[PDB]
């Protein structure tokens, strides 16, 4: 399951996490393609925020999607 | 008694005799005189059912009220004419205001005050010639009918004929001993009347009369009012009347051509060569008594052209299409002095043109140059400023650099003009303020716009400080709409509306740069509107968190950047968090928020109702106030 998340200039995440996975190390890939570290970026679903595990079926299953991450720092 | 009236009145406007006769049957005396004077509001009028019933052109309703039921021709009442609304009109007014022949003739034997005046000191007469009926002219001068008489605005029977295209009743009033020496308010005769509006046979009647032609209250000759608004036959016609001289026939001739080089409903280059042709070569006709134009220094705006002081000069630009538009403005704005209310108007124009011809720094200088003309003549732009935002986003919108030292002069006279805008819905009162109130909130919204494009500028340093210099004055001069928005409420405001003519495909709202460019100015985030809203309160209202979800974000964060305090709460009593409708908003909002003891305490208080008056600092209740 590729990722094609926005950010902050339009720019391209790779998550490469199937819907199975939680978003607590699916979100570690999609900023290690984009430069942030994976417990900095609190991730926004198109209106609702990651936490915990964070499964991705919970957020609609969606393939790739524009996932607009908020790049918010001291979230560590 | 109050509904039968009602049908009595239709009946009087409707034309029904006999259902009007019905009604009226076994009628009383006291019956009489209600039913038949009572107003009725019916299309802003209000008007008798005779008063109607003459507007209308019933006679014989007339003639049945009159002849038998004994109806007053004195009464006052309210009417709307085309564009105009008169108050106080009796019958024989309307009558003739509305050009009945049959219906003036009916009040006038019936005994109507013939000289009666309205409100605005009007003549059944003036309203007579003001229709266009010659007949019913004719009549009532007859009927004691005093033409000398003028409105409030000084306007006589035979000025307000003259602006009309109704020459019979010209020719009718001149020979029945109307003064054509009459002036208006500023100092408008009837042939300043008749220049304007392009009537050759009334300006003929005129001169054969007597006219005496004087200036106006403007120190304008109406001879070059034709020559002014592209009048070619009407120029060709006082030229003759001998007693013009010689330099006013050069002035008179070179006005007309100028005019014709800038008209949108009168665009021709041969008449614009043509008139000037004729004007220069009168000038240098005597040789050795050669008489000079007072040639102006050259504008900058009008590149760099010293006019024509040779009659060579003008013909090595005969073919020359962008000298004659440009020479034309620079000779009329030399002979009208720049202080006309309408010279401004060929200005603009050609600046259009040039727009429209994708041509920019032509068109910017002219532009600017016919602001700063109506800034100095103290007038009303907002268009100016409107169309000033439409040429700049259609410039940015092509990618064309756009100068600076343009647009700071354009915003340096808008914050002025801001300025005196909010002087201007101060101090007038509440007749037109509601007009004056849009209009300055036109200017806020042109304001935004320019700044917006400004975001775009290359934005040299110096005129950038320069930019931010107005715009900090314009803060520093607290500028608040009638909902209590800021120029800071309206920039993080989606509802506020973008001009369609080639500004919205740059200017969109909210727009978070020109926000951070007004918290760079040190606007106050912490202002609250009428609703006790702050912009904090309206962005987080925002319905496309997807789309655009940046011009969401990077403002909020651009919000708290000088003290925009979360935890306020509106006078609804509504926190921002509260008002999000948005995750996306709200969790922005939680991740910019900062806790704090003095919110959470002031929040506890006001939740338990403590009397806090006169017990804690001023600055505490207004933090209260704020929670």
């Amino acid at each position: 399951m590729l990722i094609k998340v926005k950010t902050l200039t339009g720019k391209e995440i790779e998550i490469d996490i199937e819907p199975t996975d939680k978003v607590e190390r699916i979100k570690e890939r999609v900023e290690e393609k984009e430069g942030i570290p994976p417990q900095q970026q609190r991730l926004i679903y198109s209106g609702k925020q990651m936490n915990d595990e964070k499964t991705a079926a919970d957020y609609k299953i969606l393939g790739g999607s524009v996932l607009h991450l908020v790049l918010a720092l001291r979230g560590g | 008694m109050e509904g039968l009236a009602g049908y009595v009145y239709k009946a009087a406007s409707e034309g029904k005799v006999l259902t009007l006769a019905a009604l009226l049957l076994n009628r009383s005396e006291s019956d009489i005189r209600y039913l038949l004077g009572y107003v009725s509001q019916q299309g802003g009028q209000r008007s008798t059912p005779l008063i109607i019933a003459a507007r209308n052109g019933h006679a014989k309703v007339v003639r049945l009220l009159l002849e038998h039921y004994r109806v007053q021709t004195q009464q006052t009442g309210t009417v709307r004419f085309d564009g105009y609304v008169i108050d106080g009109a009796t019958a024989l007014w309307c009558a003739a205001g509305a050009g009945h022949f049959e219906v003036v003739k009916l009040l006038v034997s019936h005994g109507a005050n013939v000289n009666h005046t309205t409100v605005t000191n009007s003549t059944p007469l003036r309203a007579a010639c003001f229709d266009g009926r010659l007949d019913i002219v004719k009549y009532l001068v007859e009927n004691n009918a005093n033409i000398s008489i003028a409105n409030k605005y000084d306007n006589t029977c035979l000025m307000i004929a003259a602006y009309k295209g109704h020459t019979d009743v010209v020719r009718y009033l001149l020979e029945q001993r109307a003064d054509p020496n009459a002036k208006a308010h500023c100092g408008a005769t009837a042939l300043h009347f008749a220049a304007e509006a392009g009537h050759i046979d009334i300006v003929k009647e005129l001169i054969k009369w007597r006219a005496a032609i004087v200036v106006n209250g403007h120190g304008m000759t109406p001879l070059k009012v034709a020559a002014e608004s592209c009048k070619a036959d009407v120029v060709e016609l006082l030229l003759s009347h001998a007693d013009c001289d010689r330099r006013s026939r050069i002035e008179a001739l070179e006005l007309l051509g100028a005019s014709f080089a800038n008209d949108r409903e009168n665009y021709d280059i041969i008449k614009t060569y043509h008139y000037l042709y004729l004007a220069m070569l009168e000038r240098f006709q005597d040789g050795d008594n050669i008489l000079e134009k007072e040639v102006l220094p050259p504008i900058h705006a009008y590149g760099n052209r010293t006019e024509c002081r040779n009659p060579q000069e003008l013909e090595s630009i005969r073919q020359d299409r962008d000298a004659l538009h440009m020479e034309g403005l620079i000779v009329r704005e030399r002979i009208l002095g720049a202080d006309n209310i309408d010279v401004s108007h060929p200005i603009i124009y050609r600046g259009a043109v040039y727009a429209d011809n994708m041509e920019f720094e032509q068109c910017i200088k002219l532009w600017l140059h016919a602001l700063h003309l109506r800034q100095k003549g103290n007038r009303n732009t907002h268009k100016d400023l409107l169309r000033f935002a439409q040429v700049f986003s259609q410039m940015i919108h092509l990618n064309e650099t756009v100068k600076a030292p343009d647009i700071e002069c354009v915003l340096r006279c808008s914050v002025l003009e801001i300025e005196q805008s909010m002087n201007r819905v101060k101090n007038i009162s509440d007749a037109d303020v509601h007009n004056a109130m849009d209009n300055y909130e036109c200017n806020l919204y042109t304001f935004l716009y320019l700044v917006c494009i400004s975001t775009k500028t290359q934005c040299s340093e110096e005129d950038q400080c320069k930019i931010n210099k107005q715009i900090y004055n314009l803060i520093h001069l607290d500028p608040r709409t009638r909902e209590g928005f800021t120029l800071l409420h309206l920039a993080v405001n989606s509802n506020t509306p973008v001009d369609d003519f080639h500004t919205n495909d740059v200017c969109s709202f909210p727009n978070a740069l020109v926000t951070k460019l007004l918290l760079d100015c040190g606007a106050e985030v912490n202002a609250v509107d009428n609703e006790g809203n702050s912009a904090l309160h309206i962005i987080v209202q925002y319905n496309r968190p997807i789309s655009d979800f940046l011009t969401l974000h990077s403002i909020i964060i651009s919000l708290v950047e000088a003290g925009a305090h979360t935890d306020m709460t509106n006078k609804q009593n509504k926190t921002p968090l509260d008002k999000s409708t948005t995750g996306v908003s709200e969790i922005l909002l939680k991740t910019q928020m900062k806790m704090s003891l003095k919110c959470l305490a002031a929040r506890a208080v006001r939740a338990n109702d403590i009397n806090y008056q006169d017990q804690i600092p001023r600055t505490l209740e207004e933090f209260v106030g704020f929670h």
